[PDB]
RNA sequence: GAACGAAAGUCGGAGGUUCGAAGACGAUCAGAUACCGUCGUAGUUCCGACCAUAAACGAUGCCGACCGGCGAUGCGGCGGCGUUAUUCCCAUGACCCGCCGGGCAGCUUCCGGGAAACCAAAGUCUUUGGGUUCCGGGGGGAGUAUGGUUGCAAAGCUGAAAC
RNA sequence: UUCGUUAAAGA
C-alpha cells in the first residue's frame, strides 16, 4: 500500500536523507492502485426492496 | 477559480446579489463566518502586514514542543481593518490561518473631525479606550495634519484604519504585542459603540435582507 | 459623613445609567442640584423630573433617557479664571464638539458654552457628557 | 473477548439499519446473508460481524434499540402516536381547585360555575 | 382586539389542564406574572397575562416568512412528544432528544440550520440553545415557570412545564392561534381532534390494558 | 535558614555587641 | 454626521436600541431585532405590516428584555389595555 | 494565593476559638478546624451478636451502644483515611452519603 | 499624646494536680544533643507592678451613597377565625408564612474590576476627583550600625549609609 | 522503625 523511497542528496553541508512515502488508492480495475481492499474498510451496497406487497 | 460551495446563507445572499455593501451587514451585525465574503465586498482590502511571529512552547516528556504564533493585521485604508492571531506548527500555515481569522475579525472604524466640519474626516470622534491584559490604550483626537504619534505597530494599524491624525496614551506592558495590538483593536472597535451626539433621532429600522429576499433563499434551500 | 450632595446624586445617576434603568431616586435636594439638572434638561440629555417636596428635604426623581455616558463632580470646586478653561476642555471633554462643563458663574449656575458669551467664568461644579 | 472494534460495530449497525428482513436468528445463515449483501475479505472479520449481527437480532427480538430503529419499529411508534382515544382530553363539567382562582373568576370576568371552598394549613415544604 | 379575548371553553380547558398552579420558588421577573400566594407552597399564575404572552408568541411565529426558519427544541420527554406533532403540523422545524451542543455554531456538520426564531420548552433543561443564541442572533420564546432564569429570553409564557397536560395544552393552543392567524382555521371553527397527542401517552402497559378493556 | 532564627541570631549578636559596649565603654 | 456643506459623511448609522437607547455595536452578536406583526379587525386577518423592536446584548443578558417588550408594546397599545 | 475562602476553619464572627486536643497525635487544634465526628458503634461485632444472644441471660432484652466524640486533626485524618483530597470543583460539596 | 492589648518573659506574696523550656537517662541511626519513651526545674495557677511584640489575618483603613437574585440564621418590631400549651373568653410561651432595620455568613451570575487566583466588593477608575489618616518605590545590605527615647532586664519606637 | 549527598554549563 505504501510506496517508500529513501534517497540521498549531496550538498555542501554534507548529505541529506530524504524519505518519501505515498499510500496508494484502491483501484480494483486498473494498474493505478492495488486490487486488495483494506481490511479496516467494509463495503456495503444500496437498499434494493421496493413496492408491490400482497395485491 | 474555485466554487464557493454554497453554505451559511449570508454568502448565498451575496452570490444571489442581494446585499449590495458590507455596510448593510454591519447595520444589522450579522455573524460573518467565511473569509470569502469580505473578499467579495472588498478587493483593495488585501493590504496587510504580519506583526510578530513568536514561538510558544509546550513541555512534553520527549522534549519541548514548539508551535508558532502569528499575528496578521489586515485592512483597507477606508476604515475597515482587522486583526488575526493563529498558533500552528507550520510557519506559512499559521500565517494563512491568521490572515483568515483577520478577515473574520475585520471591524469598521468610525472617523471624525478635530472640531471644524469641513470634510474628509481624519481622526477618531472622541477620546476612546481599549483594554487587553493591563494595556490601557487611549485614542485622543488630533488636529489636521498632525500624524500618528505612537508605537510603530498601532501606528501601522491606525494608518491602515485611515485615522491620519491621532494621539495615543498607553499604560501597562506595551512590550507585549499580543495585548497592545488587541487593546488598540478594542479602542478602534469602541468608536461606534460610543454614544455620540449626532444620533439623537430614532433610526429608520429598515427591513432585514432575510425578510427582503426570503423567497430566493427558499428556492435555493429547497 | 454627608457632603457633596451633587456628587452623591450623580453617583446614583451614573450607576443607573450603567445599569440601564428608567428613573433614579435621589435623596438630597439643593438649588445647585436643581439648576444642574435644569442645564442637563436644556441640553436634552435627561428628561422630565419631579421633586417630592418633603418637609425636611425632598426627593428628586429624574426620568432618564438612556443617553448619558458619564457625569461627575470635580471634588474641591477649583477657582478657574478665564484663559484657563482650555485645560479643562482638553482634560474632561471627550472631544471639541461634544460635552459640556457646568461653571458656577457670578450671575448664576451657567454652562461651558454660556460662560464664554457671558464673559464671567468662575468655579466648576462638574462635567457631563 | 467480544469487546469489538468501533468499525466492526459500525459496519454491523449499517447492516442492521439497511437490511433487516434478510437477517434471521441463526449464525450460519446470517453470515451468508451478510456476505451476500456486503464485502468483507477476512473470514475472522466475517465471523465477528455476523456474531454481533446475531447479538443485535437477539436484542431487537426482545426490545427496542436506542442506537438504531428499523422501519417496522418506526411504524409501530407512529401507531402508538396516532392511536387516539377520547377518554381524558376534557373531564366532566365539575372542576374545583382553589379559592384563589375563585377570586380570579370573581374579579376577572368569566364563568365561575362550580363551588370553591377548601381550607388548607400552612405546612408547606 | 375584541376577538382575541378568552372564552368559557378556553378557561375550562386551562382549568382542566391545571396551568393555574406553578412552582414554589419565586423569581424577580415573575412578580408581574404571579397574582397571589397560596398555602401548601404552590403559587398561582394568572390566566390573562399568560394569554397575552401566548398571543405575542403567536404573532412572532406568524410574523415569520419561511416556516423552516423557526426551530422548536425540547429535551425532556414531556415536551419531546409535543414537539414532533407540533412543528411538523403547521409552521416550524422540530428537533428533540440530544441537542448535540455546537449545532448552530460550526458549519462542518450537516446538522446546521439558520433559524430566525426559536421556541423552547424548559429554559433549565434547554440552557444550551439559550447559550448558543448569542452567536446566531435569534429570538427566544420559552414556556417558563416561577423558578426559571430569563437570560437570552424575549417572550416568557408563565406556566407549569412539569405536568404534561399543561404543556400539551399550550402547544395545542399556540398552534391553534398560529393557524387562525395564518388563515387555515377560521375563528368560528373548533379544532377537529382532541389533543392527547400533544399531551402525553403512557407506553404499552396501561395503553394495551385500556385497549384490551375497550375491545 | 528561617527568617525567625535569622532575626533571633542577629538579636543575640546585638545583645553580644551591647555587652561589649558595656564592658568597654 | 454632517459637515458645513451638509453632506452625509458617516458610513452607517447603527441600530439604536428600543430598551435603553444604546447603540448596538457591529460585533455585538448578542443583539436581536424582534418583529411583531399587526392584527386586523373582528374578521381577524393577518397583515404584512409589522413593527420592529431592537433589543441589545446587555439587556438580553440581564433579562430586561422580557419586561422591556411588554412595557414598550404597552405604549403601543398592542399587548394589553 | 488563598486556597480557600473559609481559610480552613469556620471562625468568621469571633477572633479566638479554644483548642481541643486531637485523638491520634494529641495536637491542640481549634474546634472549628479539627475533624469532629460522632462515631456510633455497637459494642459487639456483628458475628458475635448471635453468640452473645445465644449465651445471654435475658431473651434479647438489652442492646447496648457506644457513642464516642471522635476528634481528629487534619494532619492525621488524611493519613488515617477520612478527609482525602479532592478537585477544585469538588471542594464545594457537602457531607457524603 | 493617651487607654486596653493573646502567648512567652521580668519583679514581689501565696501554692505545685497535670503538662512541661532547659536537664538527666533509655532507644533508632555512621553520628542526636532531635523527632519516640521515663523522671523533672523555670513556667503553666491566683492577687498585685513592668514589657507592648505575633501569620495581633479579612494578609483587605474609617464614615456616607449607589449598583442583581435566591434560601436560611441570630435580635427586636409588625400582620396572619392555623397548631400545641393552664381553668375559660382576657394577656404572655413553642412551631408555620411574609415584611422591616442593622449583624455574622452561604450559592449563582457577563453589573464591573483585576495579571489571574478571586471579589456584591478587591465594583461605581484614562468615561481617571465624596471626606480623611498611615505607609511602597527593584532585590540584598537591614529593621543593621550610630544617635535619641522607654524599660529592672530581655528588649520596644525612630532609623541610615558604604558596597 | 532507619535509609544522606551527586560541581558548572551545554537543548
Ligand atoms: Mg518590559
Ligand atoms: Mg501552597
Ligand atoms: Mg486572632
Ligand atoms: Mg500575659
Ligand atoms: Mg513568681
Ligand atoms: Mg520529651
Ligand atoms: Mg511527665
Ligand atoms: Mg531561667
Ligand atoms: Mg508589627
Ligand atoms: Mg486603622
Ligand atoms: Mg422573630
Ligand atoms: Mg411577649
Ligand atoms: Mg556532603
Ligand atoms: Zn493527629
Amino acid at each position: 500500500y505504501v510506496d517508500t523511497a529513501v534517497r540521498h542528496v549531496l550538498l555542501r553541508q554534507g548529505v541529506l536523507g530524504i524519505k518519501v512515502k505515498i499510500m496508494l488508492p484502491w483501484d480494483p480495475t486498473g494498474k493505478i492502485g492495488p486490487k486488495k481492499p483494506l481490511p479496516d474498510h467494509v463495503s456495503i451496497v444500496e437498499p434494493k426492496d421496493e413496492i408491490l406487497p400482497t395485491t | 477559480d474555485k466554487e464557493w460551495m454554497p453554505v451559511t446563507k449570508l454568502g448565498r445572499l451575496v452570490k444571489d446579489m442581494k446585499i449590495k455593501s458590507l455596510e448593510e451587514i454591519y447595520l444589522f451585525s450579522l455573524p460573518i463566518k467565511e473569509s470569502e465574503i469580505i473578499d467579495f465586498f472588498l478587493g483593495a482590502s488585501l493590504k496587510d502586514e504580519v506583526l510578530k511571529i513568536m514561538p510558544v512552547q509546550k513541555q512534553t516528556r520527549a522534549g519541548q514542543r514548539t508551535r508558532f504564533k502569528a499575528f496578521v493585521a489586515i485592512g483597507d485604508y477606508n476604515g475597515h481593518v482587522g486583526l488575526g492571531v493563529k498558533c500552528s506548527k507550520e510557519v506559512a500555515t499559521a500565517i494563512r490561518g491568521a490572515i483568515i481569522l483577520a478577515k473574520l475579525s475585520i471591524v469598521p472604524v468610525r472617523r471624525g473631525y478635530w472640531g471644524n466640519k469641513i470634510g474628509k474626516p481624519h481622526t477618531v470622534p472622541c477620546k476612546v479606550t481599549g483594554r487587553c491584559g493591563s494595556v490601557l490604550v487611549r485614542l485622543i483626537p488630533a488636529p489636521r495634519g498632525t500624524g500618528i504619534v505612537s508605537a510603530p505597530v498601532p501606528k501601522k494599524l491606525l494608518m491602515m484604519a485611515g485615522i491620519d491624525d491621532c494621539y495615543t496614551s498607553a499604560r501597562g506592558c506595551t512590550a507585549t504585542l499580543g495585548n497592545f495590538a488587541k487593546a488598540t483593536f478594542d479602542a478602534i472597535s469602541k468608536t461606534y459603540s460610543y454614544l455620540t451626539p449626532d444620533l439623537w433621532k430614532e433610526t429608520v429600522f429598515t427591513k432585514s435582507p432575510y425578510q427582503e429576499f426570503t423567497d430566493h433563499l427558499v428556492k435555493t434551500h429547497t | 459623613v454627608r457632603m457633596n450632595v451633587l456628587a452623591d446624586a450623580l453617583k446614583s445617576i451614573n450607576n443607573a445609567e450603567k445599569r440601564g434603568k428608567r428613573q433614579v431616586l435621589i435623596r438630597p435636594c439643593s438649588k445647585v442640584i436643581v439648576r444642574f439638572l435644569t442645564v442637563m434638561m436644556k441640553h436634552g440629555y435627561i428628561g422630565e423630573f419631579e421633586i417630592i417636596d418633603d418637609h425636611r428635604a425632598g426627593k428628586i426623581v429624574v426620568n432618564l433617557t438612556g443617553r448619558l455616558n458619564k457625569c461627575g463632580v470635580i471634588s474641591p470646586r477649583f477657582d478657574v479664571q478665564l484663559k484657563d478653561l482650555e485645560k479643562w476642555q482638553n482634560n474632561l471633554l471627550p472631544s471639541r464638539q461634544f460635552g459640556f462643563i457646568v461653571l458656577t458663574t457670578s450671575a448664576g449656575i451657567m454652562d461651558h458654552e454660556e460662560a464664554r458669551r457671558k464673559h464671567t467664568g468662575g468655579k466648576i461644579l462638574g462635567f457631563f457628557f | 473477548g467480544r469487546v469489538r472494534t468501533k468499525t466492526v460495530k459500525k459496519a454491523a449497525r449499517v447492516i442492521i439499519e439497511k437490511y433487516y428482513t434478510r437477517l434471521g436468528n441463526d449464525f450460519h445463515t446470517n453470515k451468508r446473508v451478510c456476505e451476500e449483501i456486503a464485502i468483507i475479505p477476512s473470514k475472522k472479520l466475517r465471523n465477528k460481524i455476523a456474531g454481533y449481527v446475531t447479538h443485535l437480532m437477539k436484542r431487537i427480538q426482545r426490545g427496542p434499540v436506542r442506537g438504531i430503529s428499523i422501519k417496522l419499529q418506526e411504524e409501530e411508534r407512529e401507531r402508538r402516536d396516532n392511536y387516539v382515544p377520547e377518554v381524558s382530553a376534557l373531564d366532566q363539567e365539575i372542576i374545583e381547585v382553589d379559592p384563589d382562582t375563585k377570586e380570579m373568576l370573581k374579579l376577572l370576568d368569566f364563568g365561575s360555575l362550580s363551588n370553591l371552598q377548601v381550607t388548607q394549613p400552612t405546612v408547606g415544604m | 382586539l375584541d376577538v382575541l379575548q378568552m372564552k368559557e371553553e378556553d378557561v375550562l380547558k386551562f382549568l382542566a389542564a391545571g396551568t393555574h398552579l406553578g412552582g414554589t420558588n419565586l423569581d424577580f421577573q415573575m412578580e408581574q406574572y404571579i397574582y397571589k400566594r397560596k398555602s401548601d407552597g404552590i403559587y398561582i399564575i394568572n390566566l390573562k397575562r399568560t394569554w397575552e404572552k401566548l398571543l405575542l408568541a403567536a404573532r412572532a411565529i406568524v410574523a415569520i416568512e419561511n416556516p423552516a426558519d423557526v426551530s422548536v427544541i425540547s429535551s425532556r420527554n414531556t415536551g419531546q412528544r409535543a414537539v414532533l406533532k407540533f412543528a411538523a403540523a403547521t409552521g416550524a422545524t422540530p428537533i428533540a432528544g440530544r441537542f448535540t451542543p455546537g449545532t448552530f455554531t460550526n458549519q462542518i456538520q450537516a446538522a446546521f440550520r439558520e433559524p430566525r426564531l426559536l421556541v423552547v420548552t424548559d429554559p433549565r433543561a434547554d440552557h444550551q440553545p439559550l447559550t448558543e443564541a448569542s452567536y446566531v442572533n435569534l429570538p427566544t420564546i420559552a414556556l417558563c415557570n416561577t423558578d426559571s432564569p430569563l437570560r437570552y429570553v424575549d417572550i416568557a409564557i408563565p406556566c407549569n412545564n412539569k405536568g404534561a397536560h399543561s404543556v400539551g395544552l399550550m402547544w395545542w393552543m399556540l398552534a391553534r392561534e398560529v393557524l387562525r392567524m395564518r388563515g387555515t382555521i377560521s375563528r368560528e371553527h373548533p379544532w377537529e381532534v382532541m389533543p392527547d397527542l400533544y399531551f402525553y401517552r403512557d407506553p404499552e402497559e396501561i395503553e394495551k390494558e385500556e385497549q384490551a378493556a375497550a375491545e | 535558614m528561617r527568617a525567625k532564627w535569622r532575626k533571633k541570631r542577629m538579636r543575640r549578636l546585638k545583645r553580644k555587641r551591647r555587652k561589649m559596649r558595656q564592658r568597654s565603654k | 454626521m454632517q459637515n458645513d456643506a451638509g453632506e452625509f459623511v458617516d458610513l452607517y448609522v447603527p441600530r439604536k436600541c428600543s430598551a435603553s437607547n444604546r447603540i448596538i455595536g457591529a460585533k455585538d452578536h448578542a443583539s436581536i431585532q424582534m418583529n411583531v406583526a399587526e392584527v386586523d379587525k373582528v374578521t381577524g386577518r393577518f397583515n404584512g405590516q409589522f413593527k420592529t423592536y431592537a433589543i441589545c446584548g446587555a439587556i438580553r443578558r440581564m433579562g430586561e428584555s422580557d419586561d422591556s417588550i411588554l412595557r414598550l408594546a404597552k405604549a403601543d397599545g398592542i399587548v394589553s389595555k | 494565593t488563598k486556597k480557600r475562602r473559609n481559610n480552613g476553619r469556620a471562625k468568621k464572627g469571633r477572633g479566638h476559638v479554644q483548642p481541643i486536643r486531637c485523638t491520634n497525635c494529641a495536637r491542640c487544634v481549634p474546634k472549628d478546624k479539627a475533624i469532629k465526628k460522632f462515631v456510633i458503634r455497637n459494642i459487639v461485632e456483628a458475628a458475635a451478636v448471635r453468640d452473645i444472644s445465644e449465651a445471654s441471660v435475658f431473651d434479647a432484652y438489652v442492646l447496648p451502644k457506644l457513642y464516642v466524640k471522635l476528634h481528629y486533626c487534619v494532619s492525621c485524618a488524611i493519613h488515617s483515611k477520612v478527609v482525602r483530597n479532592r478537585s477544585r470543583e469538588a471542594r464545594k460539596d457537602r457531607t457524603p452519603p
